[PDB]
């Protein structure tokens, strides 16, 4: 048992650090979308021009 | 003789100046063009990232 309980704590310590990381890498994907947004807007004007 | 001169003449002249006001119609067309690409570039150094 002094064995298993000191066993025990990685399994939850690399499963919220991976998460947490994943949680930094999702941030990129977000912050991506502006670019299109503004083609979006770039690409409607030249129609109307 | 001199009046048929005149027309056809007058024909020459307001002919070329159409030639000539089509070409400027280009100019926005590049600047939104160029203005609205570039962000590629930007988008492809996020993508890096």
């Amino acid at each position: 048992v002094s064995e298993s309980y000191r066993r025990r704590r990685q399994e939850w310590e690399l499963q919220y650090k991976q998460a947490e990381w994943e949680v930094n890498s999702v941030e990129q994907q977000i912050n991506l979308q502006n670019m299109q947004i503004k083609a979006a807007n770039k690409r409607l004007e030249q129609v109307e021009a | 003789q001199f009046g048929s001169t005149l027309l056809s003449l007058l024909e020459r002249k307001d002919s070329l100046s159409f030639d000539a006001y089509q070409m400027i119609q280009s100019g926005d067309l590049y600047r939104f063009s160029i203005d609205l690409q570039q962000q590629d570039i930007d988008i492809n150094k996020a993508s890096l990232e």
